[PDB]
């Protein structure tokens, strides 16, 4: 359950953008 | 002699610093949902940005795009060799010579 | 032989940007901005009755911008030049004979 | 009360209004509550408000000096123009506006 | 020189004449009471009243065309001294008469007008460099009222997006509107 | 409201608040003068220069 | 889900070799999209340079 | 951030337009100079390339500038 | 017929929103005669072709201004125009890795 | 438009005074472009470079032996409880 | 490797698996941009937006340049082209 | 004002330690990066276990407070 | 007088009534400096952390 | 919200493309101005077009 | 200027008069072969054989 929580809060809640070059 | 220089600086991390990078941070890749949506949209026959038009109405002066290998990049160009003006008379200045030591209405 | 090279280096600049003077010489010149600019050295700037309303303001607005790109505001016609173009943009709605006893 | 200020922040559009000098205030002397005017002060308005309703309620709808004019962020507005879009134009989410004489 | 980001820095400029390379220090370290805070005592922090001391005296006239031709002499930059407030100030409300006259229903006529005094003030005809270093903030301001100007006459508007979820950080927190 | 937000950072182990390490151009030493010269000592890891 | 896959991987190996194939595979076409997506940055990094 | 998603259409002022060029001219000699490192370009790293007989000088005294007194 | 097709092709709009109708008819009503033209060409892709009596008031060396759609994306048409500008530059020191990240894999991250 | 000699941000480049040089580029150009970001350089991937996301990587595991545990441990208290005087809460909030 | 249960049989089921997947991405968003997207159209008129507001602020520039090069004009003089005991052309603007 | 008052008390009570792990450590620190010899570091040894024990008091004391000012009837 | 001779525009007064607002702009200020970025992602591992030992504790 | 969001979609979509179009009237209408403007002023070059060899203003000696 | 104790070493030498700056570069890096090694190709080495280029022309 703690893996499958993180995961969705990890790639689903919390995503920030990144710089690309 | 500027090319190929010396580490000038020193390099540390500070005690307890964070780094936010996992163990798998390196298996980790990006990922851009650009070029997805590009051939969705060619595909489904979504709206096209005016960028594919390489015609510019933005302006009144004529602008014509240059494209650099794709339709994403590209620099409006003017197209005009425009014409300038001045209304101005000729033979009537001569900034090196100094004139507040010459006598007449031009030194005055 | 510096001023002859300097003199030459500048005609060479300006036939470069294709520039016109009070003496107008340039070949490259469209009709419309030739007569335009004689219009503004040695004509009068006017407004044709014949032109709608719309195209007047617009004549008006193309004189303005040749002249005050040509005049900078060290420039001293630039001032009587701006206050006659703000006369004719007054007085668009009117007929080059009652246009004249006010621009005058 | 507190609905009325929520509402209010939340709906209406507010701006912090200055003026450059002091013999430019209004005279706040008989009104009570307010017997003196202070820059920097928030005023709330409607998206149709125009520059002359905007001085006229600063000034209590009393004869107002001459060649009054309103600026954001040092550019004039004109009397005839919304100040919601002028705003939105010259001074994007930086509402200070400041009254000043304009003789020059 | 003034950039610490050039290799001649606080090194007296090249001229193609002979110059004595002694410069002008400003005043880094000024006492607390500077009982005359007037233009005349505080000019003379920053620049040299009577001018500075790299004039040339021509052999010829075709050396001063030669060093005008290629932008290293201006009389106007070399022989003269600092302007006074009461020039500064003539020059300033001659400029902005004659910006008015041009056009008063103009949003950027005042920022015009500071640039020009910025320039005036700080000395432009003998430090145009270190002058511009000044005043292009109000250029660049001028340039920007000249756009919104622009868009304001021209109708130019854009199709805002809807409002996005998290626009307020805290539910109680006021979400102020602005045009 | 439009003025943006220097990073925080508190703990009990370290802070971003004893030093200013400055912008990207005007940068300036984060530890003070007395503690300078002992830098290694700041550190979990420590490169030096090559000389 | 679960019988389609004990059908065709029955045992752990199988499992572990079919969960492996499944990551290559996603990594290389994520690797393929970002190809194209590094060339376009490029190419805006080079007028940068031309700038 | 500031232009497409804020509305501003002036998002960058003169602080922000001169680190932006700083950050271009810094790439374009990264580009150019293979290797440049701190003093020139905000850079360190170790692995560097050196001649192979390093010879250790003392840098001369600052120039004496003329000046009054 | 360029302000009849302009009027019927606005109401039910081309995904290039009628672009080439707008730019007959704005070349068309000029009193000289139309300085931009569409070549009529059993190519493909048509170009934009500037008449020569006004080459003198334009900046161009010829007058083929380009083809008047986009391109294509290409993998290849990249790479070509990426090796180009490589070339016109000549800088010694573009794709020199000063450090990378230690790992098993070639790019650790990308 | 009144101190060119003076105000060199708004002067043509060096590259305009020299007379020499589909559609070609402009002959003209000016050092107040200099003071925009996208004059020269083209707005190519603008308003998609803030779309490219990456997920967190915090993971909420800590094993919880209780076995080695035998007392009690103190617990903070998040909310008033307005479940149980709740007409009252607005007068005695402020007490102790 | 097509039917039998094998390492090829594996190998073959994980692409099959990837393939899919990205399958599901591709109708994710096809869906999202055909049903859930205003932010493309938003941009796409800010972007026109910018394209005016840029080609306005070239213009500018570009007229700004042309007033510095015209006050040359009075410094400039065509009898200094002149060569010594030869008359004046008029190629050089009288 | 009680408010205030209240939330003024907590946060000093709860900031306490991390002051004295965090300001005094700092102050250890210079003295540990100014000093070379062994006569002053050994008397110092003993200033930073006297800090050690500083720290857990302080810990107790807000432990303490924290307890009196999380501690509800109902 | 000019528009730009004026310098106090930070003296942007705002009706007493918004003074209930005050714990709003309090929230919003730490949100957008804390609670929406890593250090607000350790005080939710914080959170977590308390109840953690509240439950190690009851057990 | 989806409901909503689906609606605003297709409203999108139209206003994108008709502001799109109505921009491109606007150029064509100030275009048009032009034009008529250039077809007044065509009739006052004289008869034979002009003389692009010569100044049109002669305004000194050339000895 | 030739020292590296210099601060403007490989620099022009500053006269009173305007002077040309482009520097006489010695040969650093020769070839092997130099088949002529008389006094005349060698001087060609560390100096211009027709002088400098430095010389002024005096108005007074
Ligand atoms: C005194 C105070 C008391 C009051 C408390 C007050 C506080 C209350 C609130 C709570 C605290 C909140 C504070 C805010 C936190 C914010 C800061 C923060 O969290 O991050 C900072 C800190 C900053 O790091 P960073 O540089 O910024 O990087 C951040 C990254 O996101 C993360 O970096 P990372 O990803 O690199 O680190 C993860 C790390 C560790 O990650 C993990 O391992 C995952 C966790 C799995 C745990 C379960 C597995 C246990 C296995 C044990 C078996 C061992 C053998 C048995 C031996 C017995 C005899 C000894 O990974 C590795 O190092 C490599 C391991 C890779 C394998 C893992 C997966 C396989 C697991 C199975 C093993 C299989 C091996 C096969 C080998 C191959 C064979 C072919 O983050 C970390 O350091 C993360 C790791 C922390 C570990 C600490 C070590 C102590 C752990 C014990 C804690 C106390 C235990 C209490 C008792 C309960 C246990 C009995
Ligand atoms: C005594 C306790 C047990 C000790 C043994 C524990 C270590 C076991 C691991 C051994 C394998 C090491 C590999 C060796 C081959 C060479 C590769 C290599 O080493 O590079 C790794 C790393 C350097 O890597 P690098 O330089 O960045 O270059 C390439 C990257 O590493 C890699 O390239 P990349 O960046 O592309 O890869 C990214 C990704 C690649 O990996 C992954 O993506 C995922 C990997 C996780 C796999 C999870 C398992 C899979 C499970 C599948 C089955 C699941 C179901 C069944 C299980 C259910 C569970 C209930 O992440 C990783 O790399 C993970 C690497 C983890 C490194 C090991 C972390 C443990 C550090 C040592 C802990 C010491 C504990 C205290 C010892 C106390 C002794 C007194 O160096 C080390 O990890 C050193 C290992 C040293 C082991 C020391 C053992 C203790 C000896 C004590 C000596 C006394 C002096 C020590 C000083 C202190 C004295 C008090
Ligand atoms: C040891 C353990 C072994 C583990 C083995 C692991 C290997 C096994 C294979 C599975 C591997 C795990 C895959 C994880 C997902 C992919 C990785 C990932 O997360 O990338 C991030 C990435 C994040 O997207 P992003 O655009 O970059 O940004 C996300 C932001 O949230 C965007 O921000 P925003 O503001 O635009 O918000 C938009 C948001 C808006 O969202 C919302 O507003 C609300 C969301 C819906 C709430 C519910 C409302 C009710 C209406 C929906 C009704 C659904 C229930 C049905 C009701 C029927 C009655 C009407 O839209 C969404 O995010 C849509 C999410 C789609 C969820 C629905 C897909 C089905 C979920 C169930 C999948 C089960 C997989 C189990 C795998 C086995 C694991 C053991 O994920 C995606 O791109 C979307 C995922 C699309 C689905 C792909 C599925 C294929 C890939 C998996 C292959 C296996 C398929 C099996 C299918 C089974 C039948 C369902
Ligand atoms: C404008 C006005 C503004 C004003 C300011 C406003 C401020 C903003 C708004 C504030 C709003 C208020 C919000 C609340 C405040 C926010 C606080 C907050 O969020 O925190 C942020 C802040 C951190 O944020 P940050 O930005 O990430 O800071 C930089 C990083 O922290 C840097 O990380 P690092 O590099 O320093 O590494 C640290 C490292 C530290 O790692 C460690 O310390 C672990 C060391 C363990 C050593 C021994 C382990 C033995 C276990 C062996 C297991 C078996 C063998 C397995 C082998 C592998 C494992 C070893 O990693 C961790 O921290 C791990 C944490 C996760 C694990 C937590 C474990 C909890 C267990 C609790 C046990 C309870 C027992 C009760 C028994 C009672 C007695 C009967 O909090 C901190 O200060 C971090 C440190 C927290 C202290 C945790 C220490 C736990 C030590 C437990 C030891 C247990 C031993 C017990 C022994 C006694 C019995 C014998
Ligand atoms: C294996 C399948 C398991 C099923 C899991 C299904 C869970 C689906 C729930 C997704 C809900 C996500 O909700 C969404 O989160 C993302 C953050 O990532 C937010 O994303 C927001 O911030 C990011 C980053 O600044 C920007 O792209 C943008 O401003 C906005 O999208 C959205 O504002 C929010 O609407
Ligand atoms: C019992 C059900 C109750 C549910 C809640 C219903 C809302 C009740 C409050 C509605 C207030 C209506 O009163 C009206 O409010 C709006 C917003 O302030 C004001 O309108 C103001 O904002 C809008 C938006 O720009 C414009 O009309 C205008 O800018 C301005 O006048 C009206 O001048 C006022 O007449
Ligand atoms: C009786 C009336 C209905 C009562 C129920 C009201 C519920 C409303 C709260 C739902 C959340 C609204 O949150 C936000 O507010 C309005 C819609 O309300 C939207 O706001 C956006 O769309 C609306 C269209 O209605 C526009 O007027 C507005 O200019 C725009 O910003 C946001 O896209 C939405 O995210
Ligand atoms: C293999 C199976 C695949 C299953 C595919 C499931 C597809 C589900 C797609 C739902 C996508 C919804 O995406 C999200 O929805 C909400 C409303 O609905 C949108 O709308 C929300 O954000 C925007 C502004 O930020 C506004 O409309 C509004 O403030 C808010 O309602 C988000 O902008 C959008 O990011
Ligand atoms: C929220 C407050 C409670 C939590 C406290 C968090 C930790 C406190 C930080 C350490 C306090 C002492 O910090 C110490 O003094 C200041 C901190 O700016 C720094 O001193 C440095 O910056 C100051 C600027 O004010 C300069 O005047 C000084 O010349 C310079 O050395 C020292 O480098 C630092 O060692
Ligand atoms: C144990 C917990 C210990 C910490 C507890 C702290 C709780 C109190 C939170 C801080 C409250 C400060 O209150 C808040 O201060 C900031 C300035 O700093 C103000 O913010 C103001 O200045 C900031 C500049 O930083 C601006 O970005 C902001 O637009 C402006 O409103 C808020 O208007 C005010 O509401």
């Amino acid at each position: 359950v703690a893996l499958g929580a993180s995961f969705v809060h990890d790639y689903f809640y919390q995503r920030r953008p990144v710089a690309w070059c | 002699s500027m090319d190929h220089g010396m580490q000038y600086s020193s390099i540390y991390w500070e005690t307890s610093h964070r780094t936010y990078l996992p163990f798998w941070a390196s298996l980790t890749q990006k990922f851009s949902w650009k070029i997805m949506d590009d051939q969705i949209r060619s595909f489904l026959r979504l709206p096209k940005p005016v960028t594919t038009e390489p015609f510019v109405f933005s302006s009144g002066s004529p602008y014509i795009r240059r494209y650099f290998g794709d339709a994403d990049i590209s620099v409006p160009v003017p197209l005009h060799a425009p014409a300038h003006f001045a209304f101005v008379p000729t033979g009537t200045v001569s900034p090196w010579e100094e004139t507040g030591m010459e006598t007449g209405p031009q030194g005055a | 032989k510096i001023l002859r090279d300097r003199n030459i280096g500048l005609f060479n600049l300006l036939q470069h940007h294709n520039f016109a003077g009070l003496s107008v010489n340039n070949a490259k010149l469209s009709d419309s901005q030739r007569v335009m600019w004689t219009d503004l050295v040695q004509g009068k700037p006017d407004v044709e009755d014949k032109l709608s309303v719309d195209a007047r303001e617009m004549k008006v607005d193309m004189y303005e911008k040749l002249f005050k790109q040509a005049a900078d505001l060290e420039n001293p016609c630039r001032m009587p030049g701006v206050a006659y173009l703000r006369c004719l943009r007054d007085t668009l709605t009117e007929t080059q004979s009652a246009r004249r006893s006010s621009c005058l | 009360g507190i609905f009325y200020t929520r509402f209010r922040a939340d709906t209406k559009l507010g701006y912090h209004v200055f003026i450059n000098e002091e013999k430019l205030y209004p005279d706040y002397s008989q009104n009570y509550f307010d017997t003196k005017w202070t820059n920097g002060r928030k005023v709330y308005l409607d998206d149709e408000t125009t520059v002359e309703q905007l001085k006229a309620q600063i000034y209590g709808g009393k004869a107002a000096p001459e060649n009054v004019k309103v600026a954001c962020r040092g550019r004039v507005f004109e009397d005839a123009d919304n100040v919601a879009m002028a705003v939105r134009a010259f001074c994007k989410r930086d509402p200070r506006l400041l009254l000043f004489q304009d003789n020059l | 020189n003034s950039s610490i980001y050039d290799n001649r820095n606080h090194e007296a400029v090249r001229h193609p004449w002979s110059t004595d390379a002694r410069t002008f220090h400003p005043n880094d370290n000024p006492e607390a009471d500077r009982i005359n805070t007037q233009y005349s005592n505080m000019v003379s922090d920053s620049f040299p009243e009577g001018g500075f001391s790299d004039a040339p005296r021509f052999s010829s006239n075709w050396e001063r065309l030669l060093a005008y031709h290629h932008g290293l002499y201006s009389p106007e930059k070399f022989n003269s001294t600092t302007k006074t407030a009461d020039e500064i100030r003539l020059a300033v409300n001659d400029f902005a008469a004659k910006v008015h006259a041009d056009d008063p229903k103009n949003a950027c006529k005042y920022l015009m007008i500071e640039e020009f005094k910025c320039l005036q003030s700080a000395q432009a005809r003998i430090d145009p460099q270190g002058a511009a270093t000044k005043c292009v903030k109000w250029f660049n301001e001028w340039r920007q009222c000249a756009w919104d100007q622009e868009k304001m006459v021209k109708g130019y508007n854009y199709i805002e997006d809807r409002r996005a979820r998290k626009h307020k950080p805290y539910i109680g927190a006021p979400d102020l509107q602005y045009s | 409201h439009e003025q943006p937000y220097r990073a925080f950072s508190l703990g009990f182990t370290a802070n971003n608040l004893s030093g200013n390490w400055g912008d990207y151009i005007d940068r300036q030493d984060n530890k003070n003068a007395l503690m300078r010269p002992a830098r290694m000592m700041f550190t979990d890891v420590f490169i030096p220069t090559t000389k | 889900v679960n019988a389609f896959v004990v059908k065709h991987n029955p045992d752990l190996r199988l499992q572990f070799v079919a969960f492996a194939s499944f990551i290559a595979t996603h990594m290389a076409i994520t690797k393929e999209f970002n190809d194209m997506y590094q060339r376009l940055v490029d190419i805006t990094s080079l007028l940068e340079l031309q700038a | 951030a500031r232009y497409c998603y804020r509305g501003l259409d002036h998002p960058f002022t003169l602080n922000e337009m001169k680190d932006f060029l700083f950050k271009l001219r810094e790439q374009y000699l990264v580009n150019k100079y293979e290797g440049i490192q701190f003093p020139f370009v905000f850079r360190q790293f170790n692995r560097v390339s050196t001649p192979g007989t390093l010879e250790v000088h003392t840098s001369p005294a600052l120039q004496q500038q003329p000046h009054f007194h | 017929d360029e302000g009849i097709n302009l009027m019927k092709c606005t109401k039910n709009p081309d995904p290039s929103f009628c672009a080439k109708e707008f730019v007959a008819m704005r070349e068309c009503n000029r009193p000289q005669g139309p300085h931009l033209v569409l070549s009529s060409s059993p190519s493909s892709p048509p170009h934009y072709e500037l008449r020569p009596e006004v080459k003198h008031l334009y900046n161009v060396d010829s007058t083929d201004l380009g083809s008047a759609v986009a391109p294509v994306r290409s993998k290849e048409q990249l790479d070509r125009v990426a090796d180009s500008l490589k070339a016109d530059l000549n800088l010694p020191g573009y794709g020199h890795i000063p450090y990378k990240w230690e790992s098993l894999r070639p790019n650790p991250g990308a | 438009p009144f101190m060119w000699r003076q105000r060199a941000y708004c002067a043509p480049v060096p590259s305009a005074f020299a007379s020499q040089q589909g559609v070609r580029k402009p002959l003209l150009r000016s050092n107040s472009e200099s003071l925009s970001v996208f004059s020269q350089i083209p707005d190519g991937l603008l308003g998609h470079t803030t779309s490219v996301t990456m997920g967190n990587s915090d993971i909420f595991f800590l094993p919880k032996p209780s076995n080695l545990l035998k007392i009690a441990l103190p617990a903070f208290v998040f909310m008033p409880n307005l479940t149980i005087f709740t007409r009252a809460f607005p007068f005695y909030a402020h007490t102790s | 490797a097509i039917k039998g249960p094998s390492v090829p049989h594996s190998i073959l089921f994980g692409v099959g698996a990837g393939c899919c997947a990205y399958a599901g991405y591709y109708l994710y968003r096809a869906m999202r941009l055909t049903f859930f997207d205003t932010e493309s159209v938003a941009l796409q008129s800010r972007l026109r937006y910018a394209e005016k507001q840029k080609l306005f602020h070239q213009e500018l520039d570009r007229e700004l340049a042309a007033g510095h090069i015209a006050s040359l004009v009075a410094e400039y003089d065509p009898v200094a082209t002149r060569l010594p005991f030869q008359p004046m052309q008029d190629r050089y603007r009288v | 004002r009680f408010y205030f008052m209240y939330m003024a008390r907590t946060t000093f009570q709860a900031v306490r330690p991390l002051l004295a792990f965090s300001v005094f450590g700092e102050v250890m620190k210079l003295v540990l990066a100014t000093m070379s010899s062994g006569l002053f570091s050994f008397l110092f040894s003993f200033v930073l276990a006297f800090e050690v024990f500083y720290f857990f008091l302080q810990c107790y004391i807000s432990y303490t407070f924290l307890t009196m000012f999380f501690t509800v009837l109902f | 007088a000019s528009p730009m001779l004026f310098t106090d525009y930070d003296n942007t007064a705002s009706p007493k009534s918004e003074l209930i607002f005050m714990a709003g702009n309090a929230l919003g200020y730490c949100t957008e400096r804390f609670f929406e970025n890593e250090y607000g992602q350790s005080i939710f591992m914080f959170a977590l952390g308390l109840a953690y030992l509240a439950m190690l504790g009851h057990e | 919200q989806g409901i909503k969001t689906v609606y605003a979609s297709c409203r999108y979509r139209k206003l994108n493309e008709r502001e799109i179009i109505s921009d491109r009237y606007t150029w064509l209408h100030e275009r048009m101005l032009e034009d008529e403007v250039e077809r007044v002023l065509l009739e006052q070059v004289p008869a034979g077009g002009f003389d692009k060899t010569r100044p049109g203003l002669l305004l000194g000696p050339s000895t």
